[PDB]
């Protein structure tokens, strides 16, 4: 009944680690959706400072576009 | 459930009633830049591409309200 009390905290520290790595995937998904709405012929900006933000993503940093930019090119190279 | 031509009369009220960097004049600014880049590319290469969406869209929004597109971006107006 001490190890149970330890797991109540270790699980909280694992859910706070799948919160900061699902944010960093939400941001790439929304950046892809922005690029795709811009390509298919719709007038919405694609700067990282103009994405939408909904507490599943947080504020967008610059490095969350670099990451995306090297990941479309990586995916297009593999087709 | 408003007329499809009465929606412009309000999106444009927002676009007119906006600061210079607000996210309204920054999502339309992409239309202006794509049209401007298209016109420059047309001047240089020589041919006007058969697919020019940005310039046509700016032309429709100009015909919808001329005293707005002439005021915001005063070179596409000319």
């Amino acid at each position: 009944e001490q190890v149970q009390n330890q797991m109540n905290a270790w699980t909280k520290a694992q859910a706070k680690a799948l919160d900061d790595s699902m944010k960093s995937m939400n941001k790439l998904d929304v950046i892809d959706k922005q690029f795709q709405k811009r390509i298919n012929g719709e007038w919405v900006s694609t700067d990282f400072k103009d994405m939408p933000v909904n507490e599943n993503t947080g504020e967008f940093k610059h490095s969350d576009m670099v990451n995306y930019a090297n990941k479309k090119l990586a995916e297009i190279d593999s087709m | 459930d408003i007329p499809d031509g009465a929606k412009d009369a309000m999106k444009l009220k927002y676009l007119q009633a906006d600061s210079k960097d607000g996210a309204f004049r920054t999502a339309i600014g992409t239309m202006v830049t794509d049209a401007g880049q298209e016109w420059s590319a047309a001047v240089i290469n020589g041919k006007l591409p058969e697919r020019t969406p940005a310039m046509d869209a700016l032309r429709r929004i100009r015909n919808a309200d001329p005293q707005l597109i002439a005021a915001l971006y005063p070179d596409q107006a000319e």
